[PDB]
């Protein structure tokens, strides 16, 4: 919901990026927060092998 | 080979028609067309070809996914000479029931215990931490 | 290389030299009813259309006679 | 134009292809030929008409009356010119363009509506000129020429939607959206039928309802009908005009095929022989049949041939090839089996397929990021 | 259509009590055509028109009698509609036997 | 102008499997004119009429059969019945001796089960060969892997998709290095 | 009841309402049961009951599906609805992102 809540603005970003291309006015990066979201999402991947070990032996 | 050299002789179109019938697999048309070959002396070689493809035709018709009855093998198979039921009893090595051909070991494999694919999934996770975090 | 497209375009010039604006107008007789229409649906509508072009095109008027006979 | 010559000259489709109904269309076409300067239209379509015995009689009078009224509009245009005024010249050139739409020549009406299109002091009269090109674009069945002036005249209105101007533009959206096969976005256009009225310019109100009952009856499912039309009182008002529509709505919503197939022949014959609705007659039939088969097959998992044959009132030999063609061609549900001569489907389209609906966008997005890899370094 | 043409010459003229019959029957024919918004609009117009003029119980009770059917058509609240049929029964009381038996029939219905 | 060859041969080798996707999402007036002579036969593949379409091919066939050696079309002339019997595999299970045999232009008991068995030995379909009273049945279970060994089903899908998307992650890591290399 | 007013549809709504109460009364505890063992209590035919039931499954008021050859009743549900919606919306919204990226790069290159 936060990812889509940022993508709704990222739909409007290519217009400004398609108009000015000079200077940065928004202090939000929209990148590192999504990287952190991916880091929190990788817990499923890292613990899937843990469930594989608990189920195996 | 279609170099348009003659294109009207039966021997020029014979291998492509026999190979196209091989793609169809219909053996009745070949057996009924056995007497259609002229006095050309390669009819015995055509019989050698039938002798080297009868193992594949008979092997494919005797695949026996579930079961097949002898009353179809009487017509599909060759003459009453018991060469197929003798050689195939020592080649296939199956059970002979009351005038019927039984099919075993068909979809009888037991599924996996899900233990080994979980271990290879753990190795895949190791490769995911590797490739996702290697340069870092 | 982009240089091998020239003989293929020459073959297209030969196909265009076979019939001079004959398939553009003759096929345009149906394209005027197909223009601006989604061509993705024209594959199914043309599939069933050409499939029923031989026989039983409509078949809806015949069901009223097929009710008592079948 | 907005005159009845649009409809009278619009009956030329049923005048052309069938030879049975080509008597009344040429009756009111020849009788109406003395109206709205119909000389050039029926002279162009004279190949689909009678001989030249009586044809050359009135051509000498119409060709001189055309030049008389034309030179009177030219003299009036010269009297309106060289004088201070804006709407007077717009009315002179606009009336000349309306007469040039009566004769059916879009060359002098193209440059005329171009001149008065350039003399538009406001955007409202500009959209009026656009509509003046749409009323003849319906007869000319052009595709891009009627969407260019509406694509340019669509943006920057800023004067609010009127009761008949914006509603009329929405009616045009119903026209070109009925021409095209777009339905899921055309199902919202006829929602303003409360403000619609009898418009003799393009289509009567009963013809607008008769035309929207197909896109609404077929292009909508049961919740869409119950929400839009069944809850609305408009179809409850206009169902009393013709008792057939009520049968095609309550019988379809009631899932009674025994009467819907007996009465479907009227939809088959009425579906064709129309100006803009004929060439699409193949899509409505198949789409409605597969829509009804998905409707009945939705709430039914297994189906015997007895209840199906008695429900539809047709032989099993026809539904055999029906479902046989709708497994691969239709692609409505899972594979069907006849081991027990009973229609039995599974439809595992929710649990795993609900997650598998995104694998198509995953593969197309995979090819698109492969193109993204092609953009790398070149 | 003819009733609308009658409204065009009745809304301008005097005798507003005559408009209650044609707007009431207008709600009756829009209800017969199953039209809720226009029957509620004509009903409200008949209320704001007949609010000052003391109408006889033949026409005054018919407003609530039709109002209970209009409200009972959407099944919003049966208490208010039951009040419309109750006051309608109080209006049609002892004036007509069929109207009374259909008034109590409407009470037992709603 | 050049993709009409890879697309032409593409659909020519795609119609061999019985499912022929036509031109749907591409609108250009080159593949249309290129496909105009081939459209009647590529639409005639699915219906699968032997005697009529056999004459239709050589009737107006000039360029697609004048392309050389007529190899894949001379294989198609007998592949029509294989795509048709594959449509029968996409059809109901029970095979009749008159209705569907007469429908397939092949009315004989031996070659029916013989050629259908030649379609079974391919391995692309699934059937249950059983003989109880003489009729040939089939289970024709084409149910997808939904709730049927899913982990082993899309396991390689997850591994392969993560490999392609992960080398795409490399393809979004390295070009930034090729960006910051000069500065 | 032949001269009954338009409220006959409301009376049929009461009939179908009590029918709905009976259906949600006896079917709800019966996951899979015979159609004649459960229809014998109401001693009515399976035609109108089957049509109303299947109509209400087409209306999606509850979880269930009918049958004609075997008469087997199956009730199931799919709780995780909010996963495929958000995922599909992320795919559709990201399609415009990648396409716009190809528009900026296609614009800057060719």
């Amino acid at each position: 919901n936060y990812n889509k809540a940022v993508e709704e603005e990222d739909k409007m970003t290519p217009e400004q990026l398609a108009i000015k291309n000079v200077g940065k006015q928004d202090p939000k990066r929209h990148l590192e927060e999504h990287v952190d979201v991916l880091m929190t999402s990788n817990i499923v991947q890292c613990l899937a092998a843990m469930l594989d070990t608990v189920v195996f032996k | 080979l279609p170099a348009k050299d003659i294109q009207t002789n039966v021997y020029i179109k014979h291998p492509v028609s026999l190979e196209q019938y091989l793609m169809e697999g219909s053996y009745n048309k070949v057996f009924l067309a056995k007497g259609n070959i002229p006095a050309e002396s390669y009819t015995f070689f055509i019989d050698i070809l039938l002798d080297t493809i009868r193992d594949e035709i008979a092997g494919c018709i005797e695949k026996a996914y579930e079961k097949i009855l002898f009353t179809e093998a009487t017509r599909i198979l060759f003459f009453n000479t018991p060469k197929k039921m003798t050689d195939y009893a020592k080649k296939r090595g199956w059970v002979l029931g009351p005038n019927n051909y039984y099919s075993f070991a068909s979809q009888q494999q037991k599924p996996e215990d899900t233990t080994i694919p979980s271990t290879e999934l753990a190795k895949q996770v190791i490769e995911y931490a590797r490739q996702l975090e290697m340069i870092v | 290389m982009s240089e091998k497209k020239q003989p293929v375009d020459l073959g297209l010039l030969e196909e265009d030299d076979e019939f001079e604006e004959f398939p553009a107008e003759d096929w345009a007789g149906l394209d005027e009813d197909e223009d601006a229409h989604v061509w993705e649906d024209n594959w199914d509508d043309d599939n069933v259309e050409d499939d029923f072009s031989n026989q039983l095109r409509a078949e809806l008027e015949k069901h009223g006679y097929k009710m008592e006979t079948s | 134009p907005k005159n009845p010559d649009l409809r009278i000259a619009q009956l030329r489709f049923l005048l052309s292809l069938p030879e049975h109904r080509g008597d009344a269309a040429v009756r009111d076409e020849l009788m109406a030929a003395v109206r709205d300067n119909n000389m050039a239209p029926y002279y162009e379509a004279l190949c689909k008409s009678l001989d030249w015995q009586i044809d050359v009689d009135l051509l000498n009078k119409m060709k001189k009356a055309n030049e008389d009224e034309l030179k009177r509009l030219d003299e009036e245009l010269e009297d309106a010119e060289k004088n201070l005024g804006e709407s007077e010249i717009r009315d002179a050139m606009m009336a000349k363009a309306e007469y040039l739409c009566r004769i059916g020549d879009k060359e002098g009406a193209l440059t005329a509506f171009r001149k008065t299109y350039d003399k538009t002091v406001a955007l409202g009269h500009r959209l009026d000129i656009v509509f003046y090109l749409l009323r003849i674009g319906l007869f000319y069945m052009d595709n891009d020429l009627i969407t260019r002036n509406t694509e340019k005249a669509k943006s920057l209105i800023e004067e609010g939607g009127d009761w008949d101007r914006r509603n009329r533009l929405k009616v045009y959206q119903g026209l070109y959206c009925v021409a095209i096969r777009d339905f899921k976005q055309a199902a919202e256009l006829f929602l303003d039928t409360v403000s619609t009225f009898t418009s003799y310019e393009l289509m009567d109100y009963k013809t607008f309802v008769t035309y929207t009952v197909y896109v609404s009856m077929i292009a909508l499912e049961r919740p869409d009908l119950r929400e839009k039309v069944i809850k609305g009182a408009e179809i409850l008002e206009v169902l009393h005009s013709l008792p057939a529509v009520r049968q095609y709505l309550f019988s379809l919503y009631e899932c009674r095929y025994s009467v819907f197939f007996q009465s479907l022949a009227v939809v088959e014959q009425e579906m064709k022989k129309d100006w803009l609705f004929a060439p699409h007659y193949r899509y409505y039939v198949r789409e409605m049949r597969i829509h009804a088969y998905s409707q009945l097959l939705e709430s039914y998992r297994s189906l015997t041939l007895g209840y199906m044959a008695e429900a539809f009132g047709v032989g099993v030999e026809f539904i055999d090839q029906e479902l046989s063609r709708f497994i691969a061609a239709g692609r409505l549900h899972c594979k069907i089996d006849k081991v027990n001569e009973i229609v039995e489907t599974n439809r595992p389209d929710s649990k795993n397929w609900q997650y598998q609906e995104t694998i198509k966008k995953g593969d197309l997005l995979l090819n698109r990021v492969q193109k993204l890899s092609r953009v790398i370094n070149m | 259509h003819l009733g609308s043409q009658l409204l065009r010459e009745l809304k301008k003229m005097d005798d507003k009590a005559l408009l209650v019959e044609v707007q009431l029957l207008e709600s009756k024919t829009y209800h017969a055509l199953s039209n809720l918004p226009k029957a509620r609009a004509a009903l409200t117009s008949a209320r704001t028109t007949a609010n000052a003029i003391y109408c006889p119980p033949k026409l005054q009770a018919t407003l609530d009698m039709q109002s209970g059917i209009i409200h009972a058509a959407e099944e919003k609240d049966w208490k208010t509609a039951y009040s419309y049929f109750y006051e309608a029964f109080e209006g049609y009381d002892s004036i007509d036997s069929p109207k009374a038996i259909t008034s109590l029939k409407y009470m037992l219905l709603c | 102008g050049f993709k009409q060859t890879v697309h032409k041969l593409l659909i020519v080798v795609e119609l061999l499997l019985g499912e022929i996707p036509d031109r749907l999402q591409f609108r250009q007036p080159s593949l249309k004119r290129s496909l105009m002579p081939y459209f009647l036969l590529t639409q005639a593949v699915r219906t699968g009429n032997l005697a009529k379409f056999n004459q239709v091919l050589d009737q107006f066939g000039e360029k697609f059969q004048a392309d050389g050696t007529y190899t894949l079309i001379i294989r198609l002339r007998h592949n029509v019945i294989k795509t048709g019997v594959r449509m029968i595999s996409l059809s109901y299970s029970r095979i009749s001796l008159a209705d569907i045999a007469q429908k397939l232009q092949l009315d004989s008991p031996e070659d029916a089960e013989f050629i259908v068995a030649k379609a079974i030995r391919d391995g692309v379909i699934e059937a249950s060969i059983n003989h109880e009273k003489g009729y040939v049945q089939s289970k024709e279970m084409i149910d997808i892997y939904s709730t049927r060994e899913p982990q082993l089903a899309f396991h390689q899908r997850i591994s392969f998709c993560l490999d392609i998307h992960n080398m795409s992650v490399k393809a979004m890591r390295f070009p930034p290095k090729s960006y910051n290399k000069d500065l | 009841l032949r001269d009954d007013p338009i409220i006959s549809t409301h009376l049929a709504k009461l009939y179908d309402n009590l029918l709905e109460q009976n259906l949600i009364r006896v079917i709800e505890p019966f996951s899979r049961v015979q159609i004649e063992h459960i229809s014998s209590l109401i001693k009515l035919s399976k035609a109108d009951v089957e049509r109303k039931l299947s109509q209400m499954i087409l209306d999606k008021k509850f979880h269930g599906i009918l049958d004609q050859g075997e008469g087997v009743l199956i009730i199931f549900d799919e709780p995780p609805v909010d996963k495929t919606y958000e995922a599909a919306l992320e795919t559709i919204q990201n399609m415009s992102k990648v396409v716009d990226s190809l528009y900026n790069k296609a614009k800057k290159l060719t």
